[PDB]
Parts: C-alpha cells; structure tokens; sequence
C-alpha cells in the first residue's frame, strides 16, 4: 500500500513525470545535467553546483550541459540519481519516494543492467514501495485507446517499432535502430558547420536543438528538392545574430530515412516499420498496416507523416490500406499511457513489491518484466 | 544615497544622466491515411 | 529537551506605521510610499543598524551545533 | 588580531583608502612622490624630502613628481612603500600595520611579480595580519548592487572589461588595453604643444590633468566638430594666465575610442567592451548588453555615456537593448565595494594568514587570486 | 593544353607553392598581407604599399599585419586574391596563371562557401584551365608512398585527422578542431602578458611566434611540471634585449592537448586521433593504430610524440600495437604529395576543366571534389 503511483517517463532527452490518473504530465524538463564552467568569484553567486530543470535552462550560459542517458541507456548513474532526486524535489513533486509506487517507462532491447541498476536505485536509495518497468509502445497504444497495431516512435536517443497484438507486444518483431532526435541534431550541427556557422559548445548544442525544433522540415521528394536553391530563411539566435540556413534544413532530418549520411548500415524509419510488420504473422499484416501510431518528439517535423506514407507505400505490397495515425500528444503518449495503465486495479498485481525485490532480487524483475 | 558624502569628495558628478539606455519598442494533423484498392 | 531559543527580529516602527496605513486601504506597501523619508541619512542609518542586529541574531542560530 | 580591515584601492592615478565598513573612502590622495627641486637655504623651511598627498598638492610648484605606479605596474617599490607608510601615518590613519587586515585591489591581468612583491611588502615591511588581493571589477558590482554585468572601468592607467554573470567571472573574456587617463593627459599635452603651449615639468603635468578634468568633453561624432573648427574657450591657469583651446578639448579624449592617434594598434574602449561581451557565451549576450557598469575616473568625461552607447549600438546586433548603468561614484565604486567585501565574514576565509605566506609564499597568493 | 601544373598548398600560417615535380617547394612564404602603419615622407621609399612575401618579413616592424585565412577559412577574399597574384608574381613563379592547371589544398570539413568562392577566384580572375581542390591527408599519404594510415596534422589553424584505409577515405570518421599553432601563439602571448613581457602589436606578434617555434617544449608529465617550479631560461629578442620566459614555455603548448586552458569545451589532439580511429569499423582499428602518419607544422614541439604515445596508450585498448611514423620534412609533406599526385597521369581526369565550370559552376566542384 502507498499513496498513488508516480509515472516517471524517462527519455534520453526529455524526462516527463507526474502522478497516475493525471491528464497531462505536469512536470516535464530536459534530461540533462548542467554544472558551471566558469569560476565563482563574487559572493552571493548562484549557490550550488549541479543544476537541473528550469534553473539549469535559465542560466544556460554558465553550464556545461551533459547527458547521462544516451540511446536509452544510462551512461552515468550519479547524474541520473540527481535527476530522479530532482523529480522528487520541492520544485517538481514535493513528495517522498517512500509512499509512491513507481511506473517506469523504458525502451525495448536495452541491456539487463539498466533494469537491474535502475531497480537498485529506486528500491534502495529511493526505497519506493513498488517499481514497475515497462515498454513504451504498449503505453502509447494504451494512450490512443485502440489495441492492435504497430507503434512507431522516435524519441531523443532511440527509435523502434513494436507490433502490438491486443497488449501482447510481439517480442520477435521489434526492430530498433539508434538514430533519433539528438542524433539528428548532431548531424544538423555538422551541416551548420559546413554552412559556415559554428556551434560547438555544450550549451550551444542546445541552440542547435532549438533550430531543429523550429526551422527544419521534411522534403517530399528527397532529391528533387536538393537540386534546387530554397528561399534560405533566416534564424534569430538568443544572442541576436542571424543565420541563413539554406539546404541544411531538409537534409538534416533526412538522416532518419537514410542513415548513410551518418555512415551507418542501419535502416530508415520506413524500413523499421516494414521490417517490423513483415517479421510477424502473415495473418496480421493487413491489420497492422491499417493501424500505425506515431509517438515521440522526432515525429513532429513538417511533412513527416506524409513522407512516411510515401515511403511505406513504396515498401508495402500493392493495394493494402496503409493508415498512419498521428495524435496530438506524441510527446506525451507514453506518459498518458502510463497514467491509464497505472490507474487500474490490476496494477496492484502488476508491479513488483519491495518485499519481493528484497527476497528474490533482480531476477524477480526479469521474471515479472511484463 | 549619502548626499553630503558626495559633497565631501570631488569626483561625484551631479546633473548628468545616471543611466544611458537604448530606446525601446512596444504540432501536426492526425490520421494521415491512404487507402488502396 | 534542549529547546533552542527563538528570535523575534524587530522592525522599524515607522515602517510598520506606513505598512499598516497601506493595509487600511487595499494597496501593497512599497518604497515610493515613504516619500522624502528614504533620503533621510538618519532613517537609513537606523535601518542599517537594525538589519545589522538582525544578522547578529540569525548568526546566533545558524552557527549553532552540538 | 584584527579590527576593521583596511581597504586600499591601489590605483595608478589616485590611491583611495579607509577602513572597512566605511561608506565613503576617507582619504583619497594622489599617487605620486613629491621631491623638492630647489635647494633649502633658509632655516625653518619645509621639512622632509618626501611629500605625499595634501602637502604635495599645495606646494606642487616646488616639487618634481614621480609616479610610482604606471599602467597598473609598480616601477619603484620604494615609492609605493612610502605611500603605504603615508597611509598608515598619523595624518592619515594613526594605525599600526599589524592590527588590521588589508584588502588591496589590483587591475586584472597584471604580472605575477606585482602580486608577489606586493605581498612581500605587506608581509615583510608591514607585518599585516591578513592580506587579500582582489579584482577591480567585482568590487564595482558589489558597490552597485548588481551581480551580473560587464564592468568597464577606465582608471588613470589601465582600462579593461570584465563580464561577470551571476557572480561568476568568465576570465577568458577579459579584454585589457593599457591606454587610459595618463595617455589622455599626455596626449592633451601634445595637443597644447601643437597649439603653442608647452608643458614639460612634472609639476606642470598636473595642470594638464586639471585642464582635462575641467575642460575636456567628447563629441558624439568624430567629424561633426572636426572640420567645424569651433570656438576657442578660454581657461585660466593657476597663476592668472590664459589658455584658449578649441580643437583639443575633444580631440584629446578620442584617444580612448581610437588609439591609432597615439600610434599604437589596439582596440578602442568600445571595442574592448564589445569584444569582451562577444567572447563570452552565446546565451549570455543580452544580459551583458543590458548590464554595463562604468567605473574609473576616465568615465566621467562629458558626453562619454552617449558616445559609449552609440559605439556599442553600432557594434551590437540590431535591436538588442543596451543599458549602461553609470553611478555617481565611478571614482569610489571599487573602494566602496572593497568596504563592503571586507565588512563581510566570508572575507575571513578569503584572506591569507601570515603563517600561510611564511610556509608557502607566492604560491598562496596565486592560489587565492580568485 | 596541359603543362606542368602548379601545386599551390594553402596554409593558414605559411603558404607553400611550386611546380609539380619539384622535390621541395621552392617558393614558401608566410600567409599574411602586410601594409605600412607609419606615414611615408621621403619620395623614393618603398612602393606598392601592400607587402606580401619576403619583403613583409624583412620590414616587419614598419608594417601592420593581418591574416586573411583563419582556421582554414578565408576571411578576406581580397587579400587572398593578392596573395595568389603574388604567387604568380615576378618574385615567386614568373609564369602566367592560364598556362597551368592548379592543384589547391584545403583542410577537411571546411565550409562550402570557401570551396565555392575559391574556385570562383581561380576560374574568374585567374583564368586557370583546370583546378582540383583536395584534402591534405591524401596528399601526405601520396608523399610517404603509403596507402593506409591515419593522417594527423596540426597546422597553423586547423588540427584535423582523416583516416584512410588502402585508398578509401572515411568521411564520417574525420575529426577537426580549430585549436592550432596560431592559437598556441596567442595563448603564449597571454601568458607573456601575465609575465610582464607584454607584446601587443600586430607586427610584434611574429616575435611571439618565433619564441613559440623556438623556446617551447611539451612536458610528458602534465601536472607534475605544470605545478612545479621552472628554471627561467633567457631568450634574446630581435631588439637585442633579453627575456626570461620561465613557466610559460611549457604551459603554452599544453593547449593542444587540453583546450580547457583557453576556455573552450573541445578535445585534445590525442582525443582527436583516438576518436577518429574509434569512429571507424572494428576490423580496421589495428591497422589504424599501427599506422599513424604525423604531419602539420605544430607537430614539431620538443617532447610531442612522447606525450602523444602516452595519451594514446591511456586511451586505446590494452595490448594494441601503436606506431607513429612521420616524414622528415614535416612542413612540406602535403605539398610534396601534391606534386606527386599532380605529376601523375590520372590527374587529367581528376581535375575540373574551365568548360566544366562554365557549364555547371559550383555544383561541379562539389561533385568532383569527392
Ligand atoms: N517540434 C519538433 N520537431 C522535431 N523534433 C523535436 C520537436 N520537438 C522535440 N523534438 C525532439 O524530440 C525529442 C523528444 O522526444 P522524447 O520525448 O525525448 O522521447 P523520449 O522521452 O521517449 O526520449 C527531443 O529530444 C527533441 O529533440
Ligand atoms: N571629473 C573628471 N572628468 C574626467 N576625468 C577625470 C575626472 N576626474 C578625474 N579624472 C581622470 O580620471 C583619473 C581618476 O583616476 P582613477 O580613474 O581613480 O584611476 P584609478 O582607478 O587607477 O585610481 C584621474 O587621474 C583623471 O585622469
Ligand atoms: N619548431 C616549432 N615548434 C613549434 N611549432 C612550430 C615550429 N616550427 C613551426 N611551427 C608551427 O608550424 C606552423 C606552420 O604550419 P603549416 O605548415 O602552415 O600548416 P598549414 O600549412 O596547414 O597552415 C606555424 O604556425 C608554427 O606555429
């Protein structure tokens, strides 16, 4: 028994959290940790070293922003502890980690050590009454209400497709590549350098993310538009300068459909969907093609869904109704799905109790991983 | 403030504008489907 | 029980007078309400002494340890 | 042993000193050693061979002036020692050099030897219990309330720009040129020689300074008064003579904005500030452009604020709001900040004890330089 | 028309020219346009008033110095046009710029506008029949006769590392940071200003470059020597003076291995090499670690290769054979390889003729450059 389950949606770029039963996540902020770079000289300065959340975003110039999680895998656990601890601070939740069971979203095909050490972190430093690690696609489909269909997500560090059949997420059809939002921003940074504009500071990579979020689009024809000179719209920096982008705005999110530009034998998003559908039972292909759900912030580019339809039509068999849905809460899909899932009475039997974790250990988590 | 303090020392400039300033001035759709028969 | 003492930090009574005057009407107290009283070096010197005493009082509690 | 630390504004043009907690520096005498030029014949004449401050300001004609410090770097240590001894003398403080902590300011980017020898003097000739060396930028922020800003001071010998944001100084963005009030006075002297009025003695050099402070202004435009060949405003000398100037009461202070007139490629004061802001981080530009603090006596010229605004406005990107806070205590801002800092208790942790220096030496000073 | 082609090897600090076939670039001169500061009076003095070449080195003090290429990016195109005309002048090659194909050189990952405008110059002002812009790594490999090996070079403005495996350039495994010899000279000037020897004039900066190129060594132990005492070896200036460098002689070239000294989050040269190797495949890292060809000007410091092997062994996995080869004339490696490449028979197909430029334009250059 506890108060209420807290759905903490992780993400390599933006963490999202709130209590279960909530409508929208009330607490969302970037998943980075910024510590100052300069020298504390004057007294009365910004006290404290590590900053997370709105304060780290505000005084962005001083920090040396780093990410503790990359490609859905935690690289530094200390920064993650401070991030989770920040989630439970007075600025976000104002609660205690002893009276709340925790729903935790997590990307597929990740190492066992993520669930194991993350569970140790929660049940030991936080001592939560109940932890429950789950997928992300299952939650997104629960958020849309329907039940069978694939889920195409592309967050900040991962991207995958999961063919879900009535909740049983088919584990033998989850294609997963590691080319997501942050990497698109990284490649955009490279193209900005090729344009002439240099951005290499860690607290400037964020400006590159801002440019990706408000100045890029997806060309329908990938090559016909490359053979033309666009209008070259400008961009206003926080500094007040001006950057004319040019061709570095459509080729930047082109990476998601062709990771040859980054030099990698992986596949595009369209191939992840088509391979995820084709590596399933032939009796469900039409049902999966009639139900595609997008989620994740990288599915917010202009002309994304339209280009995805064109690509899938080029790869799907002829005269099969393809249908891509795209709800208005792609950033909040996994969190809303967590709010629906954890607010049910079956969640009591679906979690892992603290007592159980102390009895068996990590094997209990891998046992009851679904 | 300390006006007589400024009367004491000689460098404090009075009747000069103390602050110089520049003038001032006053998501996508859903169900992108495509049937095929 | 050791029962750590408490300190009631005094305030300049004139400030409380104008504060209560701002309270009799619906209005927030502000610096502009004192008029030509802020410019009084005597008044500001009294205030400086009072805040200095406040710092003394708070240090009496913050440097405490057992 | 400590009671009311002694704040010393070791400025190359005028030394300002007093105790800690004092709202105003009580003693502001000029920084020069006056030695006589004419032999003493009559008994009962003036006593001593060294005149400092008030005595070397009334009997100026009898003296030959030797500035000890030039461009924030001490030349004759003997003279600085004598000036510091004058500070602790009966006519100035009546204290001992063993009963009070000493806060002695210093310009940024000075050589290490100045710090070393300054502490050697204050720890060997004077047996000062505590010594702390600071920056002449942080102190102006203290005495102006702000904690984020660009301190643009122009003392009599060295001008610089230090961008401090939220109490954090960004040392790599410090720009510093060695062209200030001395050069303006000296260049004014050359303009008087081109206008037929020579001055070569050291005692008459202060009359050139007197002309500068009482008759020099800065035109808003460098050519709207250049070819106009304006009126010749007269100005009286200390004897009763008459000097008309004309094209030198504005041509001499433009040496700060363009030191090409002195025959030295460098950057003007406006380029010092603008380059100090532009060298800082991308996110911190607007806050530094809206928080510009002035200090130093050379920032008292007429029309200086308007010229500084227009030059920055030309160099800053469009529509960026530029605010230049110009307090009335530009001469004593650094000292008042010193009186504030030494009146705190963190200063106790910030100084260097005598045994600290004895067991370590110069190393201890370079350790607590910031 | 296909005569002896001209191999122009650009460099942000020292240009290199000469015909294809010469074993040594016969015409080398620094890359700076010097123009006089002082007013000329005596009729019959130096003429042209824009000095480029050895005349700019013989009369350094008389003129101002401004570099037209910073960090491999051309900032002033007018000055580069004058420099290239000087390459074709009567003092360097004495030939026409239309009877010879030109082999230019560039640092990788440069902006496309440099390549565009550079070929615009070589095809519009100079009416060169054929131009072929190329990298530097490939050229140093043609010079050493090899076909494999990671080429690491630290020029005056660009420190990049491009790996090549048997003639297959890996474009995505290229690391380039703009922290080079010019910045080391600048950091040295900053430390000298912290010493007392404040060199500030533009023509005086070359003296700092000479001091860097002569009295500077890289200690193997970073913090051991970085925190201890020096010996203060004396150096003779061109004035006939004497300067005691001291501790800055070793802390100034440390910038190449840790750019945190200048306040810029980047990587050292060793991290550049290690990351450039690790970004490649898994079946090539052994051949790349066993074949490292140094080049570039700044890879000549005393005690440089020692520190590179130490840092690389700390970064590379254990028991991996690490070798570092280098050519003898390290300053003219790329030019020699350019002479070899341009003197081949495939160079007739490697270039871009003038008719090709008239048909397509910039697009043809971007196509045939890779
Ligand atoms: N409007 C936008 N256009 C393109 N990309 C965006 C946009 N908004 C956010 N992003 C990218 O999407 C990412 C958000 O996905 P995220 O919520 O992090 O997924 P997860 O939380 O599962 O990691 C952010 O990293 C951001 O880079
Ligand atoms: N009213 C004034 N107007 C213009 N310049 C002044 C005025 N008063 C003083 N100065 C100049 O400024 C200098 C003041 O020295 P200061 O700026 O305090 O140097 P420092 O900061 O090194 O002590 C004087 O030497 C004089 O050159
Ligand atoms: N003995 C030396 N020690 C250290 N650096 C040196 C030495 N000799 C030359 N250099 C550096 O070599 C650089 C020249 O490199 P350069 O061949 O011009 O590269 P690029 O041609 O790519 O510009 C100069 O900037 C100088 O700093």
């Amino acid at each position: 028994i506890a108060n209420q389950p807290v759905v903490i949606d992780n993400g390599s770029g933006v963490i999202k959290a709130g209590f279960a039963g909530d409508q929208i996540p009330k607490y969302c902020f970037p998943n980075y940790v910024g510590r100052p770079k300069h020298v504390r000289v004057m007294a009365g300065a910004l006290e404290g070293d590590i900053f997370i959340g709105p304060k780290a975003e505000e005084h962005r110039g001083l920090l040396s922003i780093r990410y503790p999680m990359e490609h859905g895998i935690v690289k530094d656990w200390n920064d993650m502890e401070r991030i989770w601890q920040y989630v439970y601070s007075k600025d976000q939740l104002q609660t205690f980690s002893e009276e709340h069971p925790v729903l935790l979203t997590e990307a597929p095909l990740n190492p066992r050590k993520n669930r194991e050490r993350a569970a140790e972190v929660f049940f030991e430093t936080f001592n939560v009454p109940a932890l429950f690690i789950s997928m992300q696609a299952v939650l997104s489909l629960y958020a849309t209400g329907r039940t069978t269909g694939v889920v195409l997500d592309s967050g900040d560090g991962v991207t995958h497709a999961v063919p879900i059949y009535e909740g049983f997420a088919m584990p033998h059809s989850i294609m997963r590549i590691d080319i997501a939002g942050r990497d698109v921003s990284r490649f955009l940074r490279l193209y900005l350098r090729k344009e002439g504009y240099d951005f290499h500071s860690s607290s400037e990579f964020e400006i590159v993310k801002a440019i990706k979020e408000r100045a890029c689009y997806l060309s329908i024809n990938p090559q016909k538009d490359e053979t033309l000179e666009t209008e070259k719209a400008q961009y206003y920096l926080p500094d007040g300068s001006t950057i004319e982008i040019g061709p570095s705005r459509f080729r930047a999110p082109e990476l998601l459909f062709r990771p040859d530009l980054i030099g990698e034998e992986s596949e595009g998003i369209h191939e992840v969907l088509v391979f995820a559908i084709q590596k399933s039972d032939m009796d469900l292909r039409r049902t999966l093609f009639s139900n595609i759900v997008l989620s994740g912030g990288s599915t917010l580019f202009k002309g994304f869904g339209d280009r995805l339809l064109s690509e899938v039509k080029k790869l799907a068999p002829k005269d099969v109704k393809i249908r891509i849905s795209a709800p208005q809460e792609r950033l909040y899909s996994t969190w809303i799905g967590g709010s629906i899932l954890a607010s049910l009475d079956t969640f009591k039997k679906m979690w892992v109790s603290k007592k159980e974790y102390e009895e068996d250990g990590a094997r209990s988590i891998h046992r009851k991983t679904f | 403030m300390a006006d007589p303090k400024y009367a004491d020392l000689p460098g404090i400039a009075r009747n000069e504008p103390d602050v110089y300033e520049t003038s001032d001035l006053p998501l996508t759709s859903t169900s992108v489907e495509h049937i095929i028969v | 029980n050791i029962e750590i003492p408490e300190i009631s930090l005094p305030i300049h009574p004139m400030i409380t007078n104008v504060a209560k005057q701002c309270y009799e009407r619906g209005e927030k107290p502000k610096v502009t309400d004192f008029g030509d009283k802020v410019e009084d070096p005597t008044f500001l010197n009294q205030l400086q002494s009072g805040v200095n005493r406040w710092i003394r009082e708070i240090q009496k509690v913050t440097k405490l340890d057992r």
